[PDB]
This record gives C-alpha cells, structure tokens and sequence, in this order.
C-alpha cells in the first residue's frame, strides 16, 4: 500500500498452484510458454493411449 | 599369539563401543562422552589437557616450549 | 552399606527425568534455600602464621 | 543388510527434515536452524553416498 | 561439590555438577542460543567460503 | 486514510495481534507475512533500467 | 502391595512446549457414555438396514428359484409385490431386525466406540493435512482386536437359530426368536457353543473394522484438498471415500470367509488325511500364502458383498454425520495453539 | 536310535504344518536329484482314448477333488552335519577342492526370530533413534501441556496481562471488529483453566 | 514430490527451516507423502519376514 495504489504485487494463497505474480513480462511469458508446451503432446499421448 | 589375540580382541570390543555409543547412547552426550584435548608446547596448556579418571586428584600443566 | 553416592545419583535419574520438587532442597538449584545457603558459610579460615 | 541399515538411517534423517517442514514456526528443532541445516547435509551424503551407493554398487 | 568425600574417589569430570541440575526452562522459539552460530554446516555441495573458513563453520 | 486520534491502547493493539490473530485456510501472503518482514523498503523507479 | 506386583505411581515435576494442538488432546465429548450412545445409534441404524436389505435379497433370491425373473418394470414390480407378500420374508424381516440391534448395540456400536475412545484425541493441522498418521496405526488396530470377538456370539447365534429352525420336528428346540435362541443357547449348549472355531469370524471382524476406520478417517482427511482447494461438493467427496473404504473393507476381509467353504464343504478325497485339518486357520494361512489370488474371491458378491458392504457405509455415513470421525484442529500460532507468541508476526 | 517322541505319528503333540505335508527336508538330498513331477492324467483329461468314440462326452467340469500338492518347502539346515561338512583342520588339511560336487556349499534355511527381528526393523530403528535417544529433544514427543499462570515468569507467560487486556476497552473493540480471536481461557482462583473449545491440555500441576 | 513443485513453482528456497505462512499447506501434505512412503518402506521389511514365514522353493 502506498496510498491507495496497493503497489503488493503477489495475493498468493495459501494452496497456491503456479506462480506467486503474473504482473512481471518474465514470468507472463513462462506461463504462456508452459501452457502451449502442454498443449503440443495430443498425437503423442493419444498413442500411448492405444498402445 | 599375545599380539594377535589383542589385535583381535581389542577390535571387536571397540567396534562393539562404536556401534552400540553412535546408535544407543547419543541422547545425553555428556553422560556417554569426556571431552580431551592435547595442544602444542608452544601454545599454554589445553583446558581439557588432563589426565582423564584423576581429574578430582590432578591438575595437570607444563611450561611452555620453543 | 556405603555406595558410590554420585554413581547412585546418576542411577536415581536416568538423564531426562522430570524431579525437580519444592519438597526436596536438594532437588534442584532454585529449590535450595537461601537460610541453609547463608548459615553454610558463616565461619571463617584461620590465618596462617607465617613462621618459617 | 547394511544397506537396510543405511536406509534406515537416512529415512529417519528425511523424516526430520518432513517433521520440520511440516507447518511454519520450527515444529521440531524449535528455532535451531543450524541443527536443521546439519540434518539436511546428513540426510544428503548418506543418502547419495551411503545408501543407494552401497546398494548397487 | 560439597561433600569432596564422594568426590575425591569419583573416576569421571565434574559435569556432574552441571548436566541439567535447574529446573529454569525458557520455551521460546527466539530465545535459542545455539552452541555457536558457527556450528554449522554448507549442504551436501560443500560452498565457499562458507565450507573453507572456521570464521563461518 | 487519515491519520485519526486513537481512542484505544495502541500497545494492547500490539499485544493482541501478536497474541491471537484470526487467520483460515486461503490466507493470502499479503495479510499474512511472518518471515518476509523488514523495517526498510528498497525503493526504485519503474519502466526504467538500474544497474 | 497388594499381590507379587506394585503399581508404583509417581510424581513428576511440570514441562511445557512451543505448541499445544497437534498431539493428543482428549476432546470433551470422549465420555464413555456419548461415545456409546453416538456409536449404538449409528450400528443400529446401519445394521436395520443392512438386515432388510439381505432379507429383501435372499427373498427375492427365493421367489426367483420357483418363478421367472422379471422382463420389463411393470413384472419387476409385480415381482417385488410378491416378494413383500411372502409369509417367508415378513419372519425373515422380523428375526434379522432383533439380530440387526443385537449386532449395532454391541458389535458396530463397540467398534464405534472403541475407535471414537482411543482416536478421538489426535488433532489435525490447522491448514494443512494430518501429516502424522501412522500413529493413528497402532491405535485403530488395537480398536479393531479390541472388538473383533463382539459379533462372534450373535453371529453363532443366528446361525443355531436357522440350523434348529431347518431341521425334523423332534430334534427341534422350538426358538420363537432370535433372542429367544440368544438367550437360550448359552444354558443349553454352553458360552462356547457360541465362541467355538470362530477364527474366520473373528479376523474377518479385524479386517472389516481396521481397513474401513483407518481407510475412510485417512481418505477424509488426505482427499480434503478435493473440497478446500478446489472447491467440490464435498458430500459427493464423502460418499465416495466411504464407498472406497467399504470396498477395500470386503476385499480384505472376504478371504477369510472362504475357509469354511474350504474346510467343510469341499468334497473331500476318500481315503486321504483331510487339508487344512478342519481348523479354518491353517486355511487362512494357505489362503494368504496362495499364489492366485482369484480362487478364494469367487463368490465375492454373491456370498459377501451384499451382506456387508450396505452396512458398512451406513456405519461410515452415520458415524461421520453423528460426528465420530470429527477432530480437533486449532490454530498453531495464535492463541491457545502457541507459547512462543513473539515470533508468530514478526 | 528310534525315539518315538520325534515321530510325527506316536507322538500326537508334534503339530503338523499343513503347508509342507508332502515334502520332508529333512530327506533332502544335495544336490537335490529327487524327481517329484512327472505327466499327469485322468484329473480333467483322461489317459484313455475317447477322439472318435461317440458314444462319450468328456466333461473337465466334473474334475474329482484330489491331493492339494504344496508348493516346494525349502531345505531346512542340518547344524551338526553342516559344521562338521564345513569344519577346516587347519595346518593339517591340505588348501584344495574336492572332485565331488557333493563339497559345494548349498544353502539352507534356518530359524525365523531372526527374521522376525528384521520384520520389525523399521519400527525399532525409528523407536531406537527418536524415543531412546530423546530426539529432537525430551518435550517434542510428550503429551504437550500449557505452562500453569505465569509460569515460568510473567516476561514469558503473561497470561494475566493478557487476561486484562482481553476484559478492557481496547481489548472488547478488538474482538469486536473480528480480527482477534475470544480469549481461550480464564484465571479462577490462581489458576489458569483453559476453555474446552481451546483445544489444549490443561496445565500439568506445580509439584 | 507433487507437493514440492507447487512449492517450487510459489518461489520457496531449499534450506530454509522457517517458511512463509502461504506454503505450510502444500508442505504438510508433502510431509504426509513422506509418512506415506515410510509405510511402504515398513511392509517391505514384513514381506521379507513374510518371506521367511512361507519357506517355498
Ligand atoms: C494375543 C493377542 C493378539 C493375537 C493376534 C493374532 C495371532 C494369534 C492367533 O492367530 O491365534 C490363533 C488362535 C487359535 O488358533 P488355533 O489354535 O489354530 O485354533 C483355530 C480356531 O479357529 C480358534 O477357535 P477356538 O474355538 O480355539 O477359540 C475361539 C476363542 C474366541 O476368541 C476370543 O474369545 C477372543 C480371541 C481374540 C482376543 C483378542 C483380544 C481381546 O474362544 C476361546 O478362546 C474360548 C473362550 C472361552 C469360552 C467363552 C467365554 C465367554 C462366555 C462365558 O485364535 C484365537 O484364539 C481366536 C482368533 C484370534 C486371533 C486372530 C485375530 C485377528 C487377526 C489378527 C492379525
Ligand atoms: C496410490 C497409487 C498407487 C500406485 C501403485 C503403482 C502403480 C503402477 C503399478 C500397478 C500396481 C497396482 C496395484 C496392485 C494391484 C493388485 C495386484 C494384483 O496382482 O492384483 C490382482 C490379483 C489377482 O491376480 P493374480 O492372483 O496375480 O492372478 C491369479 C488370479 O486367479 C487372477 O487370474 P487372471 O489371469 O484372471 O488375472 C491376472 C491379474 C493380474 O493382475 C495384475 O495385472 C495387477 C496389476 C494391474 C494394474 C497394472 C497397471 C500398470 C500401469 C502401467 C502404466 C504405464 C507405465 O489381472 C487381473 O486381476 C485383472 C487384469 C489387470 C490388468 C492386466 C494387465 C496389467 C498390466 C497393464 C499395463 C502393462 C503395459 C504398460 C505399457 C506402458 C507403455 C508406456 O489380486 C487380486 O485381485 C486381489 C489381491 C488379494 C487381496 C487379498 C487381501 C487380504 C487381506 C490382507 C491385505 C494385505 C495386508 C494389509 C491389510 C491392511 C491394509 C490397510
Ligand atoms: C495386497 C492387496 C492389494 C490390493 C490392491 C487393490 C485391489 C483391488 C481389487 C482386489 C480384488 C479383485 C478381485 C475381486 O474383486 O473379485 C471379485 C469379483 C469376482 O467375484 P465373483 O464371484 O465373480 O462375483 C459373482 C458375480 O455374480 C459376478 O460378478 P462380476 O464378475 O460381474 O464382477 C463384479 C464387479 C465387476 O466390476 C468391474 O469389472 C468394474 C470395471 C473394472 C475395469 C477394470 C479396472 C480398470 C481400472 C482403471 C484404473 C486403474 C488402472 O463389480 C464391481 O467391481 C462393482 C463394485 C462396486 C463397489 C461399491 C462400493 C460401495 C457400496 C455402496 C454403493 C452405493 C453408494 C451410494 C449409496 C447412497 C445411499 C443413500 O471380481 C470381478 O469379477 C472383477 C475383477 C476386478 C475388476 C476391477 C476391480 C477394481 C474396481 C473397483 C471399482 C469400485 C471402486 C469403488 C467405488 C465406490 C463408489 C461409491
Ligand atoms: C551399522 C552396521 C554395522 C554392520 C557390521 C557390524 C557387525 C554386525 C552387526 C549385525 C549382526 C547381525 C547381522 C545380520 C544380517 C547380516 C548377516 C546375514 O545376512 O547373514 C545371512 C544368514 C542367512 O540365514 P538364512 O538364509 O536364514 O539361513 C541360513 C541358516 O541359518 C544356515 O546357515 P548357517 O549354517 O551359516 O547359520 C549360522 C547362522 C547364520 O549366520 C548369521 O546369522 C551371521 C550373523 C553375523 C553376520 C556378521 C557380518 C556382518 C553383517 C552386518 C550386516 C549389517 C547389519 C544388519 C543387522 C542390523 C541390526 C542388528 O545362523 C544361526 O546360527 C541361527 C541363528 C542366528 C541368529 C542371528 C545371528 C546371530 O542369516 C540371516 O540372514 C539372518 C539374519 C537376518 C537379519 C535379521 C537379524 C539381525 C540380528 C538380530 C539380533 C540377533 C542377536
Ligand atoms: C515372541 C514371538 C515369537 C515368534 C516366533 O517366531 O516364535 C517361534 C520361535 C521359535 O522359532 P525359531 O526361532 O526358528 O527356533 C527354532 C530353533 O532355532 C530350532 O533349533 P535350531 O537347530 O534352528 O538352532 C538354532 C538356534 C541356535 O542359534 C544360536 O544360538 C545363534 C547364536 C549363536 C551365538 C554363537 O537359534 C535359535 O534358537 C534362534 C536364535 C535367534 C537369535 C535372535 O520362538 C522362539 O524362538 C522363542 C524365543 C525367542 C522369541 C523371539
Ligand atoms: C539417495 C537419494 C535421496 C533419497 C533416497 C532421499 C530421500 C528423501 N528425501 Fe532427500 N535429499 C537428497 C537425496 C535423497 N533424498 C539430496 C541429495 C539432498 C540435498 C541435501 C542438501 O540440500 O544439501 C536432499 C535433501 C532433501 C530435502 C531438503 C530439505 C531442505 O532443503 O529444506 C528434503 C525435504 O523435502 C528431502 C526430502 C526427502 C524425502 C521426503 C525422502 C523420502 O523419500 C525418504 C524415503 C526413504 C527411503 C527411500 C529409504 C530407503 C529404504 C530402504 C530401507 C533402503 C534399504 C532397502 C534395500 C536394501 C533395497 N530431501
Ligand atoms: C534396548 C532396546 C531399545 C529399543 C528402542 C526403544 C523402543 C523402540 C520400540 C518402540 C515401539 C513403538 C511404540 C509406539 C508407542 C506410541 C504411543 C503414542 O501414542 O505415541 C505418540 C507418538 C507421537 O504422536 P504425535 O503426533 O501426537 O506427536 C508428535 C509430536 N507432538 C507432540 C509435538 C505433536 O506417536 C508416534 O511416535 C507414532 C508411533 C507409531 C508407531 C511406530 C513407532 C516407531 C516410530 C516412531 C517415530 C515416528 C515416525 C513414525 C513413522 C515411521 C515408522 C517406521
């Protein structure tokens, strides 16, 4: 708090499942990064499926 | 022979100390432990630089060396 | 029927035993009292002569 | 057997490690950090070099 | 120590006297005064100059 | 945000908080903070490069 | 003393820690009687159920051997019908009632208790999970042994009662009820008539009882992050931990049952000395030493499962809505939970 | 050198182990050269021959019960055979191997206390470790008790303070905004007895 | 080791012995899992026992 521009940047819960913030470039562009790195495995998992 | 069956003896009854301290008898250190201690000449006699057993008869110091 | 005393008093407590008592002076330090602590040191040393 | 032993030791060493971390305020070694970092060393070396190493090696 | 007569053929030091003879007890996670904050060790990766120095370990 | 006359004990303020604080389960880090306080704050421009 | 032995009571001087609320702490509503009565309570409930629904079955078993099954749900209704209208069920519902209370007032209501007794005092992390559960390991089994014998005498009952009930008219002891054989049995036959080679009885009360206690309070516990974490019924989640516990219960107590069908009512080989030697715990042993693990669960859901799983997750549901299964977690910072308040803000 | 109390038959109170009915290794030969297993019929299919003969059905199902033959039990040792067998004359017995294969050292099985030791060594090493040594220290694993009012000292137990705190102005507001909690206990007469909701042991006495 | 990627992930240092109030949760279950495997490790030395029991070739 400074003033009322709350300048905390992080409100993680407790329970928390990812990152801490995603106000920072750094770690936006991880996060999108990881979820489209999931997302490029479908053919793959799907193979091991059936095998 | 004498020697061996010290060797051997000696060994088996400090190996027998070693587990049984390290594995047993860690709780209070200072019951199952002394505490010794030699330092050089040059430096003054070591606080726990005594001879272990008499330290209610003795108290044991040397003048220093170079 | 002498003993060891302090081998018998290592024995009595076997290291992390909870008997630290009021009924007991010598149980502990804080439960020594202060009347037997003043009245053990009243005398004195004699003074040596030094005649030698 | 002495790697049962070995095992032993070092499960017993990462249980005080999990005891400790269980919830903040130093549950177990209650504010020796030092005593903590010297059971996270132990539970390290024994575990690399005293227990999976002896056992297949 | 107040009676030397069972003192005197006693084989062992006189921590007797100190080991645990006061009931005074202080549970408070700050007030730890450890042995020495330097009795400590660096991890299984021994780092320095943390590792190399008595002045830290 | 103004800086009232407290009509209370300040001191025993202190004192509860320090006794018995209400916390839950999905506490977030910004209300509760125990090992990441300090009596300083190290201040820095944004949008703008500090070696 | 008072015999070769002395009780030698002691007194010790005070100790205190940093934290008070994740150890044991006896919860106020550990009394004998409340747990009893909590613990009656849910058996008697269950076990009513459980004992129509076996009796609705088997009758229906029985109307189903002389006249052919239902086709569409208009017949299965008219079946049904029938089913209700049968002189055999309406005794059978009758009977299998007095057993149901004779075995919640005494078998499931001292499990019950006996659990709530020795397990109500471990407390759970304020916002976290109760890490340390293998304490709860001993306890639970001790419960479990505690009160593995308990159904043992009601059971043997029961089966006397049938047994006398299907046999000529002059070797017929004429029991108007089950409590009448209850009460009956032990100044005929004597208290062991009731209590002989009931090991497949008394193991299969072990597993029964330590397989679903320690299953359904560990689930309930560790599966919480279904329901606090992402946000879930939390009554689906019940439910379905208690349908998890009570089949693991009948999978590690239906092998004990086997015995008997091992023991005497096997064909036997003329002229050959009998296996198992008609001791139902050798055939335990043999059971838990053989290699196929598929020979001794045949007959899983015809003999067992219907019989045992209902009631076991009524005993589940009850309990835990009666609240034997609730436990204590307090804040390990604030207030009573700390002696060391200086560092819970810093 | 007969005695009937070692026989399994005379003597009634040796108790038979039902797992080993067929198999005595006591008569166990090493190497073992006994020949158990050999071709087995008229159990599900008969020996005869039935292929072309109409007038038969073979029904497996209607399988006649038989000997349950157990699984093989292991060889149980012999200690006087096995030490004499193993015994060395050193100084007087020459360093070499003998022709015969009979001079391999076969393993037996032995007792099983000591197993039942090694069943329980997970238990026993934690217990050794934790309680006997008194690890981490000697209050961690006791039944955690309060300390009793102002026990040891008001500097570190201020429980009456705290009491008076609670029961003031400052102290009601404060509970009364919802940010603390209601106080867990009460002083009655000089004692502190805490509430049953607290959720804590009540202080162990000042002997 | 679920438990401590999501720890991971949140920003928690290794060495530490006192941790924020925001990770107690996912390390309590962590902790759990540990207790967890020192089940497992308790049944393999019973099957060796139970080994022993059995004596089949
Ligand atoms: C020691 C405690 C821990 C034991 C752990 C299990 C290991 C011991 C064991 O298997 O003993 C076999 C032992 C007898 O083995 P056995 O010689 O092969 O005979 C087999 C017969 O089926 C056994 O049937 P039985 O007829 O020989 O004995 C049944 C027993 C009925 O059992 C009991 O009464 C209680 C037995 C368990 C007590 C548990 C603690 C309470 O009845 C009696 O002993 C007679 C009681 C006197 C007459 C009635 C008196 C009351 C009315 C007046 O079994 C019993 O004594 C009953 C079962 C108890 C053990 C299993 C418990 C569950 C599994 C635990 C793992
Ligand atoms: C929480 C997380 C846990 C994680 C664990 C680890 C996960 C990975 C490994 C999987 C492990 C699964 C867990 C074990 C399952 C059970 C093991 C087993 O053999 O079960 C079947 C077994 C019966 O089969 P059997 O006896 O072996 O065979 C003769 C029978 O006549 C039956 O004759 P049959 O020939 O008709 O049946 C053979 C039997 C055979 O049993 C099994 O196969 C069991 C295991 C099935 C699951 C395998 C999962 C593999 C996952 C791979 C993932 C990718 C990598 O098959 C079945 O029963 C049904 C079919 C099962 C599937 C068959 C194919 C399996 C492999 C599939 C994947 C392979 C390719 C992967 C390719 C990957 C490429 C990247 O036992 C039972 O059904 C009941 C067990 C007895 C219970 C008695 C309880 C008495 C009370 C005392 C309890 C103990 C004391 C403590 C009491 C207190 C407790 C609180
Ligand atoms: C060391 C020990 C280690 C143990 C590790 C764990 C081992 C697990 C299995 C051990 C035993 C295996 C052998 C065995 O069971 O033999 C009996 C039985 C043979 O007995 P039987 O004499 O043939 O039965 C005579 C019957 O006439 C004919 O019966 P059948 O041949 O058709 O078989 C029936 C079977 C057929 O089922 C299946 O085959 C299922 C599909 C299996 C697919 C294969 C596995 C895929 C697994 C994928 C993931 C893992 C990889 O039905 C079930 O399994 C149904 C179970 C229902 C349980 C319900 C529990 C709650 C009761 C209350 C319900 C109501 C709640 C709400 C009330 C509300 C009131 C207001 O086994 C089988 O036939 C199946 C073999 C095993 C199949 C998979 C077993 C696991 C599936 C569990 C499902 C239920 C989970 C809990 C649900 C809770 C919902 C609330
Ligand atoms: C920090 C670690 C430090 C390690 C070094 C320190 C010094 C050693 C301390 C630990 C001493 C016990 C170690 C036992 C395991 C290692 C030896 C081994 O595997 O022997 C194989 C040998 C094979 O026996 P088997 O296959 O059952 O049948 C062979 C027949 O007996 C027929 O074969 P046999 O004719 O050769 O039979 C002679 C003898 C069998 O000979 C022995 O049992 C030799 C035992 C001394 C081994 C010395 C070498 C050092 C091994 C250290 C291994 C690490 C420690 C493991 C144990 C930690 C907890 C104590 O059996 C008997 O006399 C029957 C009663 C034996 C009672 C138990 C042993 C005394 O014995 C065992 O496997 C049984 C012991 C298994 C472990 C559980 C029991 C541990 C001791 C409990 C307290 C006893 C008092
Ligand atoms: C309490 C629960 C007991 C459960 C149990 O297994 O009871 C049966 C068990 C008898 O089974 P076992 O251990 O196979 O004894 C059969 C004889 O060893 C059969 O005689 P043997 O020809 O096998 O002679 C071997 C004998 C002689 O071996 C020795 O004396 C080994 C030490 C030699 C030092 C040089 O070793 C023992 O008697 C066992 C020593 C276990 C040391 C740990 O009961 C007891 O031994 C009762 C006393 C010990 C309870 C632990
Ligand atoms: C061999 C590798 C190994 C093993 C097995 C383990 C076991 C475990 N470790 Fe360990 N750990 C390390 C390697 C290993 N660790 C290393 C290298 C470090 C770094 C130290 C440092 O940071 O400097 C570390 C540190 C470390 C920490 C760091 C603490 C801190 O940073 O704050 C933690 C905390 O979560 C942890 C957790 C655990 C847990 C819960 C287990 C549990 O899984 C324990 C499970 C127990 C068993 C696996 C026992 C085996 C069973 C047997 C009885 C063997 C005998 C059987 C036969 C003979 C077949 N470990
Ligand atoms: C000369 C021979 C000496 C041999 C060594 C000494 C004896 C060793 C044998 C001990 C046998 C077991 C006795 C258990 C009695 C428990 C009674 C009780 O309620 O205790 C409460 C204690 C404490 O429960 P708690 O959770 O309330 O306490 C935690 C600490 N406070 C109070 C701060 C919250 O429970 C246990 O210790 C669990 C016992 C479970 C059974 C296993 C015992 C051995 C392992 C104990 C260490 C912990 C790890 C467990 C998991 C791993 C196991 C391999």
């Amino acid at each position: 708090m400074w003033g009322n521009l709350w300048t905390e940047a992080s409100y993680q819960l407790n329970f928390n499942i990812g990152f801490s913030s995603l106000r920072s470039d750094v770690l936006i562009h991880l996060a999108q990064w990881q979820y489209w790195w999931w997302f490029w495995f479908a053919l793959i998992w799907s193979f091991y499926y059936f095998i | 022979l004498s020697f061996v069956y010290l060797s051997y003896r000696l060994a088996w009854v400090l190996f027998a100390y070693v587990l049984i301290y390290n594995h047993f008898l860690l709780g209070d250190i200072g019951k199952t432990f002394n505490v010794g201690e030699w330092d050089h000449r040059l430096k003054p006699s070591a606080e726990r630089d005594y001879p272990t057993r008499y330290e209610s008869l003795y108290i044991l110091d040397r003048t220093q060396k170079w | 029927q002498e003993r060891e005393w302090i081998f018998e008093q290592e024995r009595q407590n076997p290291g992390y035993g909870e008997y630290f008592f009021k009924d007991v002076p010598l149980s502990a330090e804080e439960h020594f009292n202060d009347l037997a602590r003043g009245e053990m040191a009243k005398k004195k040393f004699e003074k040596p002569n030094h005649e030698f | 057997y002495f790697s049962m032993v070995t095992g032993l030791s070092g499960a017993a060493l990462a249980t005080m490690i999990r005891l400790e971390l269980a919830h903040p305020g130093s549950p177990f070694f209650k504010g020796d950090s030092l005593r903590y970092l010297q059971v996270v060393t132990a539970h390290g070396l024994i575990m690399v070099f005293f227990v999976v190493v002896p056992i297949l090696f | 120590l107040m009676m030397w007569k069972t003192m005197i053929n006693y084989p062992e030091s006189f921590w007797y006297a100190a080991s645990r003879v006061v009931q005074s007890r202080r549970k408070k996670v700050f007030v730890t005064k450890c042995s020495a904050r330097t009795l400590t060790t660096a991890g299984w990766t021994f780092i320095t100059p943390f590792s190399s120095n008595i002045k830290y370990t | 945000k103004l800086l009232k006359q407290s009509i209370y004990d300040q001191t025993t303020q202190y004192k509860l908080i320090k006794k018995n604080k209400k916390r839950g389960e999905l506490i977030p880090v910004t209300l509760a903070r125990r090992i990441l306080r300090t009596k300083k704050t190290l201040v820095l421009p944004a949008h703008v490069n500090i070696t | 003393m008072f015999f070769e032995l002395e009780d030698i009571k002691r007194r010790h001087s005070l100790y205190w820690d940093i934290y008070n609320v994740q150890g044991w702490v006896r919860r106020p509503d550990s009394t004998l009687y409340n747990n009893v009565k909590r613990g009656v309570t849910a058996g008697v409930v269950a076990s009513l159920v459980q004992e129509n629904i076996t009796a609705l079955v088997e009758n229906c078993k029985l109307l189903a051997t002389k006249y052919e099954k239902p086709q569409n749900l208009r017949q299965a209704a008219t079946f049904m019908k029938e089913v209700f209208k049968l002189e055999n069920y309406r005794k059978a519902v009758w009977n299998r009632s007095q057993y149901a209370l004779c075995i919640g007032t005494f078998d499931i209501g001292a499990r019950l208790a006996t659990f709530r007794w020795l397990n109500n005092g471990w407390q759970r992390v304020f916002a976290g999970f109760e890490f340390n559960f293998v304490r709860k390991i001993p306890t639970t089994m001790l419960a479990a042994l505690f009160t593995a014998p308990f159904s043992v005498p009601f059971e043997l009952a029961r089966m006397a009662y049938y047994g006398d009930k299907t046999f000529p008219k002059e070797l017929q002891r004429g029991y108007s009820s089950y409590l009448s054989a209850l009460a009956r049995i032990p100044f005929e036959e004597g208290p062991y008539f009731l209590f002989k080679n009931s090991f497949p009885l008394i193991i299969r009360n072990f597993f029964q009882t330590f397989t679903l206690f320690y299953t359904y309070d560990f689930l309930k516990d560790k599966a919480s992050f279904a329901w606090r974490v992402g946000e879930q019924n939390e009554y689906a989640c019940k439910m379905i931990i208690a349908g998890i516990s009570t089949y693991l219960a009948a999978v590690f107590s239906y092998p004990w049952m086997v015995t008997r069908e091992m023991v005497d009512f096997w064909p036997k080989v003329p002229g050959a000395p009998c296996t198992f030697n008609g001791n139902y715990r050798k055939a335990a042993v043999w059971i838990w030493y053989h290699e196929f693990s598929g020979n001794y669960f045949a007959g899983f859901f015809t003999k067992y499962f219907w019989k045992a799983s209902p009631g076991m997750f009524l005993t589940l549901m009850l309990a835990d809505k009666v609240g034997l299964f609730d436990q204590t977690t307090v804040d390990n910072f604030g207030g009573a939970g700390n002696n060391s308040w200086e560092d819970t803000f810093v | 050198e007969y005695d009937w109390r070692d026989d399994p038959k005379v003597n009634k109170d040796i108790e038979e182990d039902i797992r080993d009915r067929g198999w005595h290794p006591e008569t166990y030969d090493f190497p073992y050269t006994k020949k158990h297993d050999d071709w087995v019929f008229d159990v599900t299919m008969p020996s005869q021959n039935y292929q072309t003969d109409l007038t038969v059905n073979i029904h497996p199902e209607n399988k006649k019960m038989h000997v349950m033959k157990q699984v093989m039990r292991q060889s149980y040792w012999d200690a006087e055979h096995d030490m004499a067998h193993e015994y060395d004359y050193e100084s007087e017995d020459l360093d070499f191997q003998c022709e015969s294969f009979k001079s391999q050292h076969f393993r037996k099985k032995g007792p099983i206390s000591q197993y039942l030791i090694l069943g329980l060594l997970p238990i026993l090493y934690f217990g050794t470790e934790f309680f006997y040594n008194h690890y981490p220290d000697e209050d961690y694993w006791r039944v955690a008790h309060p300390p009793p009012l102002d026990y040891p000292d008001t500097d570190d137990t201020d429980d009456t303070e705290t009491f008076k705190d609670y029961k003031s102005f400052t102290g009601r507001r404060m509970v009364d905004t919802g940010i603390v909690d209601p106080l867990w206990y009460d002083i009655r007469e000089g004692k502190k007895v805490y509430y049953d909701w607290a959720g804590v042991n009540q202080p162990m006495e000042d002997i | 080791f679920v438990p401590l990627f999501y720890l991971g992930f949140s920003g928690m240092p290794r060495r530490i012995h006192d941790y924020p109030v925001v990770f107690m949760g996912w390390h309590s279950m962590s902790t759990t899992g540990h207790f967890i495997t020192l089940v497992g490790i308790i049944f393999f030395f019973l099957m060796m026992f139970d080994s022993h029991i059995e004596r089949r070739a």
